[PDB]
């Protein structure tokens, strides 16, 4: 991606711990995961993805 | 992912614009339809569509006891 929506998440991302700490972080490209973007903070785990289409089988669970 | 939400509908509604049972059936869905409308019928047995009960009973014989008395 590019600087204007790296840099928020550079900054957004150290408004979660606020302890005097100064973050760092990894990149790994998958595509499998169609249209979304998940982040593990420690062991958080947000996760926004396409996984969201196996979560529309209670349209077929009655 | 309310925009997931209304691509599920949108890709529904193509569904609704149907001419004669199954879109992309081709050899399957012609077989396998008529595959299970056979056992229905198979070891259920054969039936029409509006035939009444058409049939007759007999009822026991009533034979008479020979009987001399006194």
């Amino acid at each position: 991606l590019d600087e204007a929506t790296l840099t928020e998440l550079k900054t957004v991302l150290k408004s979660f711990l606020s302890k005097g700490q100064i973050l760092k972080l990894e990149v790994k490209v998958d595509p499998s995961i169609m249209g979304g973007m998940i982040v593990r903070i420690g062991e958080k785990y947000v996760d926004m993805s396409a996984k969201t289409k196996i979560q529309k089988l209670s349209r077929a669970m009655r | 992912v309310q925009k997931l939400f209304v691509d599920k509908i949108r890709e529904y509604r193509t569904k609704r614009q149907t001419s004669g049972g199954p879109v992309d059936a081709g050899p399957e869905y012609q077989q396998d339809l008529d595959r299970e409308l056979f056992k229905l019928k198979q070891m259920y047995g054969k039936a029409d569509m509006n035939t009444f009960p058409n049939f007759t009973f007999e009822d026991p014989k009533f034979e008479a006891v020979e009987k001399p008395q006194s």
